[PDB]
């Protein structure tokens, strides 16, 4: 039932701009953390951002020098992840991936389902 | 409002903390554990010992089961009161206090199941008997006894769990003449006047050091009768020299005798330090004694005299010597 | 009508308020900022292993569940108040009995900012153990701690966090020590991690240096000691013929060592092993024994071996104050350069 | 900050054997690692959370442990499609997540 | 569930009961019967002329307002619902500081019946003051007791009795008292009258017999010994000036020391006692023997003949005037 | 029935009643009838200047606000309704630290007649402060007292009063005596006012009189004391050749006399001045060392003048014993008598 | 009727009062007038380094909320009011343990005024900690405070001030020490800044002087005397050499007596001190003069001429010094 969609796939240019949006169906999407997960093509899982589940705080990770921005909407049921100043090193299949609600952390600290992803190229070809 | 307040309220609407769960289905059954921070002083003119743990103890309680998505709750002291809490005490404590600062110093957390933890941090005045035979070369081995206070056997079952008792270092433990050796837990059933009850024994087992106590009785005693043996080397017209001699022993061995006991209960059955003392003031006693008594004869039998002079010589450190080998080996033994 | 604003903004401050939940339950790790300022370094306690420590405890964190908009930018709140809404837990991991002052009123300030930060500031003594290592006594330096951290919060929900940089986040007042028998060197400030069954947590320590006092030991212990066995030595330059005199001259000498070893011993607490202080009472017992022993030698030689008690006579006279000076000045030396 | 490594590099193994990964973390994350399974093609799979439990529909042969700082999975009978590359993932507060750099677990032939 | 029909039935029970109107009301006086079981006696003072002793107190009296019958088991509630019903006001009459443990909750125990019967626990520690006449200390035998009474009813409405009779209080036959043994123990139950109306009384004592194999070794020894040292003297010649007169004067001194050593370390009872008459008569026995000495020193000088008399007659008599004031002593304080 | 009569008193007792008025507030002054029955007098603590009594304090004041009229002629409140009325102030005005009684129930009662008459009966330990005058120790007796009285109510509100004739309002039960030093002659109840600071007062007071028994001082430090003199005196008794057997006698007497005294006045309070005893030990002190200076001369003109010797060896044999007799028949002829 | 009306005005007063609010809460600072009645200072401890005082403490301040104009006389509430009224947060900042009387009753007042006048007493124990300079014990004076601080506010919203200026402290001119004489009296009043902002500060202080007549007749006499003693060794012929070493040596034993029973008489104060000083000379004096002896003694057989001349220049030469000794030490300690 539960079905994490990604979305927003497309070529940008280096130092462009992407708005990448994960649409949410079957639990109730304000009760848990969502957070956004990248593999780089023939590489390991990396983790680039999360934001708690009522969306007040928001962490990032350290090769992202403030120029992502996560956010999400509780009534569109939708987490989104605006990109800017991009590189060819930014390159992956992006993950939505949702974080059980706990009183520990801002949430159990493993990523109970994950969505399909999509593929972000950045290339000037 | 929150996800966690409406199920904390939910939990706590039509809860009744009189009745322990299962209050006429099945015993309550309490896992318990210990984390010994330290065993304080061993006074034993008090026969007591003092103790610090965090002393856990988890139960089945039916109506705090949950269906959230949270797997568990984590409380403070708040809801303590709030719930049903065993009513553990300590059956062998002469006093025992929890701490309070700077926020009371429990836990508790609640499963999804119904599983509950409280925790909280005790420390406790044991008290324990000390068979005093052998001091100073005693071994003590003495418990820490807690059960229910109201509910016997038929409410509250104590059991523990696979590693219960565990101590931290016991490097910067407060065991001034004694060793921590090692530890046993214990269960049994003690009939009352109000029932029979599941009691939770630890034992600590303690030996003490001789140290302090060898030091100052065992060798300033033995080189203050060899004083009087040394006495005995002297001269039989040295009147004066042998009699300010073993009175000035007999002084010595009575300021000593004092301060070998004063880190004692008053006991009235002999130790083994109060009679390695008294045999060392009979021997010096003795000593001047003889040489009276040779002074005496000195005009009586001057032939017989001569005779028991070199005898005390030999007697004195010859008998000195066997008692203290009978003495350590049959001491030491036990 | 100045007063009802007041009134009304803390009436609602609580509305829908739980205080069984730390702030930021589902957002962040709870971060609690601490400072002590220690008013006075308590005594020390030996005898327990324990000292006293008088400090004012103040922890900042944030609660947004208490943001606020009003006139005011800092708000006074009072015991009730504090009372009900969330603090964290601290407590002293080897604190033993620590009473919080409350006359005439409870010791305690509650602040809130506008945006939802809180100061609460405590007074309170603190007794903590002192775990002692007695061996090099009265020579003897500790640097017993002072660990607090959280109960029932693991590092996964609160973590403290020294205030300003740490060495500055421990400060003691000029005329704070009320140490005797100490002197306070210093102190050093640490973060750390326990392990538990429940779960690691955050433990804050700080260590404060004591050097202990010699002087009194000294003029009440040492001299007197020393002072006895030049006494016994003394008695070698007297003569044979006096047996008398030598024999109560040791007599009474070796009764004032025990005396004095007697009093030392008492003086000390009791634990069950070898300090310096000990080493120093029995070797000058030993010299006090030995030349009593000596003189004992020389008398039964008198009479049968004049000549040869005249010799060990001059002997003792010669050796028994070179060992003396030399163990003094290897004793010394060996324990002060620590 | 903590850094998670997983060893072997590589794991081959044959159908119905028994594999044991380790993953090694720098500093201690309590009880907080998870293990999860990505079949080349698709999008990662809980499997452990907290160190030792079962995710859910996960087939009884997966099973993991440890904690502190040396963790370990163990699967029992090798079935074929459990040929995957698996990552353990931490949660501390230094990194907030971190994943560790996958182990590659192939057929023997 | 049963769960629930428990719940119904002890919220009924609760439900308007008057905590101000004890059982029976009107009508006959309630029975409130009492079981002691002495977990242990502690310090016995007798500086402060009192003992310390902690024990599980009950007290079980019946009550219709609580009687239940759709359930056949014994109802133990959580402590906290004894706030809620009326207990006796028992108390103490001669207890100086009490206090009832309370880790790791109140130690203490309520237990419903279906017939109505309360039983009503607590763990008590007490110091009662005890009145001793140490007199003849340290052959001395004590009389410690510990009355109960109601501070506000009257016999017209409360009556007290012990449950079992004899059997009443137990453990008494397994206390250890370091300095005492317990020789005997008996229950009272009588009634009394004060400026408010009759009131009914419960009582239980002990008798102490004070151990006094201590205080031999520890006081009787020295004295003697020392006394026998002064003795010694006489067998020296009454030309050895020096040497008699440092024995006599030393031993003098020896007295002194242990004199004073016992004032320090013995209790501090200030008025006198069979152990000061005791070391009062060695003190001037060796007092005695410096005396005859000097007479004897003067005399030689004059009658070589006659100081030779008094010394042989001072020989004789000495030891035996010693024994027989031992011998009178030890009869008069036996 | 009668349960319900009793409830509906009981409830409606409190309608209306402010329990923060006394009775009487705008119209008459309040009093209250006090009467102590003293059920044991603690030990007398030297050191510290202190008492402790037990007591079953008892009060009685008329309240118009309490009066029913219903079957029963008294009714007996719970301790619950004790603290809902007014009830007096009462405190202790040199009290150190008192104790209310609460095993197992507060040993309190409160008993309303249907005039409105309160009976209010408490148990408490009090622990005064009985100023002491050591200037005869241990020939000195005290009066300690114990006065009560209002805390807040100035002598224009409450006024105590002795329910009896005072004489017969402090009341001590036979064997209500706990003293080991002393005896306890007789109490001496007396009422009066004080001017505070804040008004004046009703003060209640109570003088116990004390006199401490003596013999366990003459027995341990007066007799060794005396026989101690006694033995310098035996020195003089003996001949002038034994020159080291006096000397040895005379320092050893000397050193006797420092060990009776140090033990003596362990056993004293930390006074400031000088005691009886006191007096006598250094006048005794002063005996030994005239009579050793005395042998000191009289070696020293030994050999010289052996006449003169001998002289002034009987003029001490003859003057130093009737001395010491008339000092002690003058001191004791002096301090007993007070 | 009165009664009525008092009530009625209680009500209103207490209907709508925030306990929160001080008064003038936006207004100019409250200020507080604080009064003393010193009751006692009963244990000035140099060992603890602190004094115990019992006093009546007073606070007067300016309530504007609690003003009444239907009747003429103060009201005196009873105590428990002052839990619901607002009062100053009054700390003592040198305190360590302290406690408000509370029987029979919590010994505090609360007495109002028609204007809105509140003043609030308190019946208090302090003990304070009073850091002492025993250097020159026990010719020493100490210097005791009391500081009372305001914990929370700043001088912006209470101001503190001795109402009654140098009169608002009585009884202390009553205060009799069994060891010291209060000599002076002063009250302050400053202001402090802490790293949480600035306060209000009052500050009583004592001065302290120690009563010298005990110590003389108990430490200082003895000394002397037995200084006096050794000398008299001088006296003794060169040919008692038993006689001289016997009285120098016991000389030498009882100044270690007097210093090792002194130890435990004065507080242990683990620091050196004037007595200190004094009993180490006595001690030094006595240690020449038996070493003197001893010199003689060896230097007689071979040259009388030069021993004799010796001894009669030691008989001159210690007392002059000694008097020297005995003149710099109380000059430079007084
Ligand atoms: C100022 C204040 O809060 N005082 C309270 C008081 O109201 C309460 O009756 C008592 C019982 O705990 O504790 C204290
Ligand atoms: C501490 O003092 C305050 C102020 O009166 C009081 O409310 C509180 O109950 C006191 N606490 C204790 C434990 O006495
Ligand atoms: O635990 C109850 C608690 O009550 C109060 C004090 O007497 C404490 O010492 C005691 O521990």
């Amino acid at each position: 039932e539960v079905q994490l969609l990604e979305s927003g796939e497309g070529l940008v240019q280096p130092g462009g701009s992407l708005r990448l949006s994960c649409a949410a169906s079957g639990f109730t999407f304000k009760t848990y953390a969502m957070s956004w997960v990248r593999q780089a093509p023939g590489k390991g899982l990396e983790w680039v951002s999360a934001i708690s589940g009522s969306g007040a705080s928001t962490y990032y990770a350290d090769f992202v020098e403030g120029r992502f921005t996560i956010s999400r909407d509780n009534s569109k049921n939708t987490l989104y992840l605006q990109m800017n100043s991009l590189r060819a090193e930014d390159t992956a299949v992006y993950y939505c991936a949702k974080e059980p609600p706990a009183m520990v952390w801002f949430g159990g600290g493993y990523f109970d389902y994950w969505g399909q992803g999509t593929l972000v190229t950045v290339s000037s070809a | 409002e929150g996800d966690v307040t409406v199920i904390l309220n939910n939990l706590l609407e039509g809860y009744d903390n009189k009745l322990r769960p299962d209050i006429g289905v099945k015993p309550t059954l309490i896992h318990t554990d210990m984390y010994v921070n330290s065993i304080g002083p061993v006074n034993a003119i008090n026969m007591e010992y003092t103790i610090d743990i965090f002393f856990a103890q988890t139960w089945y309680d039916r109506r705090l089961k949950f269906n959230s998505t949270i797997k568990v709750l984590r409380l403070n002291s708040n809801m303590v009161g709030k719930i049903w809490i065993p009513d553990t005490f300590f059956r062998n404590s002469k006093k025992a206090d929890a701490h309070w600062i700077t926020t009371p110093n429990r836990m508790l957390r609640i499963w999804n199941d119904g599983r509950v933890l409280y925790t909280l941090r005790l420390t406790i005045d044991a008290e324990c008997q000390l068979q005093l035979h052998n001091f100073p070369m005693d071994e003590h081995s003495c418990p820490l006894e807690f059960s229910s206070y109201g509910y016997p056997r038929e409410e509250i079952v104590y059991q523990w769990k696979r590693s219960s008792v565990e101590v931290g270092d016991t490097r910067s433990w407060r065991l001034y003449q004694f060793s921590f050796v090692g530890l046993r837990n214990t269960t049994e059933v003690v009939k009352t006047t109000s029932g029979d009850y599941v009691v939770m024994s630890v034992y600590f087992d303690l030996s003490r050091r001789m140290g302090y106590f060898t030091i100052q009785t065992y060798i300033p005693c033995t080189l203050i009768v060899v004083l009087s043996w040394v006495s005995f080397w002297i001269n039989k017209d040295a009147v004066p020299a042998r009699t300010s001699l073993g009175i000035t022993t007999v002084l010595t061995m009575t300021t000593l005798s004092t301060i070998a006991r004063k880190s004692l209960p008053k006991v009235s059955y002999v130790t083994a330090m109060d009679l390695f003392v008294s045999v060392c003031f009979i021997f010096v006693f003795s000593a001047l004694v003889e040489y009276g008594t040779l002074h005496y004869f000195v005009s009586s039998q001057p032939a017989r005299a001569a005779k028991m002079d070199s005898y005390a010589r030999i007697f004195f450190p010859t008998a000195f010597c066997l008692f203290n080998l009978v003495y350590w080996v049959s001491y030491l033994y036990l | 009508d100045n007063t009802t604003v007041f009134t009304r903004i803390l009436d609602r401050l609580l509305d829908g308020y739980d205080n069984r939940l730390r702030p930021g339950l589902g957002e962040r790790v709870t971060e609690v900022k601490t400072d002590i300022f220690v008013t006075s370094f308590g005594p020390v306690s030996d005898h327990d292993m324990e000292y006293t420590i008088d400090v004012f405890f103040r922890q900042s964190w944030k609660d947004e569940r208490l943001k606020f908009k009003g006139p005011m930018t800092v708000l006074r709140l009072n015991n009730l108040m504090a009372s009900k809404i969330w603090t964290p837990d601290t407590f002293f991991h080897n604190g033993k009995k620590s009473v919080a002052h409350n006359m005439t009123m409870p010791n305690k300030l509650l602040r809130i900012t506008e945006d939802g930060t809180l100061l609460y500031t405590m007074r309170l003594t603190v007794r903590a153990e002192c775990p002692m290592h007695l061996e090099d006594f009265p020579m003897d330096a500790h640097a017993c701690p002072l660990k607090f951290g959280s109960y029932a919060y693991t590092r996964a929900e609160v973590v403290y966090e020294w205030t300003r940089e740490p060495a500055r986040s421990v400060v003691v007042a000029e005329d704070g020590s009320r140490l005797n028998q100490y002197d306070l060197l210093g102190q050093t400030v640490d973060s750390g991690i326990v392990q538990s069954s429940t779960g690691e947590y955050v433990v804050m320590t700080t260590h404060f240096h004591l050097k202990r006092k010699i002087g009194y030991f000294v003029i009440q212990t040492y001299l007197p000691c020393i002072m006895t066995v030049i006494l016994s030595q003394v008695s070698f330059w007297l003569n044979r013929e006096s047996v008398p005199a030598r024999t109560v001259f040791g007599v009474t000498t070796v009764l004032t060592m025990t005396t004095l070893s007697i009093s030392a011993r008492n003086s000390l607490p009791k634990v069950a092993y070898a300090t310096a202080m000990d080493w120093f009472i029995a070797v000058c017992y030993a010299f006090v024994f030995s030349a009593l022993i000596e003189f004992a030698t020389v008398n039964y030689f008198t009479k049968s071996q004049p000549a040869r008690a005249a010799k060990i006579d001059r002997l003792s006279r010669i050796a028994f104050p070179l060992l003396f000076g030399i163990f003094n000045l290897v004793y010394w030396a060996t324990y002060l350069n620590r | 900050e903590i850094v998670l490594t997983q060893s072997p590099a590589t794991l081959s193994l044959s159908p119905g054997e028994r594999a044991t990964l380790s993953c090694r973390a720098s500093q201690s994350v309590s009880s907080y690692l998870a293990w999860y399974q990505q079949k080349p093609g698709q999008a990662p799979r809980l499997l452990i959370y907290d160190a030792s439990n079962r995710a859910t529909g996960i087939p009884a042969r997966f099973s993991g442990s440890g904690s502190g700082t040396d963790f370990t999975l163990t699967i029992s009978s090798l079935e074929p499609e459990d040929f995957a590359v698996y990552y353990c993932q931490q949660r501390s507060n230094w990194p907030p997540y971190s994943f560790g750099q996958g182990t590659k677990l192939e057929i023997k032939r | 569930s049963n769960m629930s029909l428990v719940k119904e039935t002890v919220d009924r029970l609760l439900k308007g009961y008057d905590i101000r109107l004890r059982p029976d009301f009107g009508g006959p006086p309630v029975a409130v019967g009492m079981n002691i079981d002495i977990a242990s006696i502690d310090m016995v003072s007798e500086v402060n002329m009192d003992y310390t002793l902690t024990m599980y107190f009950q007290q079980a009296w019946r009550d219709k307002r609580l009687s239940y019958n759709v359930i056949p088991l014994n109802l133990t509630l959580d402590n906290r619902v004894a706030d809620q019903l009326w207990v006796p006001d028992t108390y103490f009459l001669n207890d100086k500081k009490s206090f009832v443990h309370g880790v790791t909750v109140k130690n203490r125990m309520i237990r419903l019946h279906p017939d109505g019967t309360v039983l009503y626990g607590l763990r008590i520690t007490t110091t009662a003051a005890c009145m001793m006449d140490l007199r003849r200390y340290p052959l001395d035998e004590q009389n410690c007791t510990l009355e109960i009474e109601s501070y506000g009813y009257t016999t017209d409405d409360i009556e007290f009795y012990w449950r079992g009779d004899d059997n009443a209080v137990t453990g008494v036959t397994k206390i250890e008292l370091p300095q005492f043994s317990i020789v005997d123990y008996k229950l009272i139950t009588k009634k009394v009258v004060f400026s408010t109306g009759s009131y009914p009384r419960l009582s239980l004592s002990f008798k102490l017999k004070r151990n006094i194999g201590y205080f031999i070794l520890q006081t009787y020894m020295p004295s003697i010994l020392i006394t026998i040292l002064s003795w010694v003297s006489f067998w020296i010649n009454y030309d050895a000036s020096a040497a008699r007169v440092a024995l006599g004067i030393t031993t003098v001194l020896t007295m002194t020391t242990i004199n004073t050593h016992l004032r320090e370390t013995l209790p501090k009872i200030p008025y006198v006692k069979a152990i000061d008459m005791y070391l009062m008569g060695c003190f001037v026995f060796v007092f005695m023997a410096l005396l005859e000495y000097a007479l004897v020193n003067y005399i030689f000088f004059s009658q070589p003949a006659r100081a030779a008399a008094i010394d042989r007659w001072s020989r004789i008599f000495f030891p035996v005037v010693f024994s027989f004031f031992n011998i009178v002593y030890w009869l008069y304080y036996v």
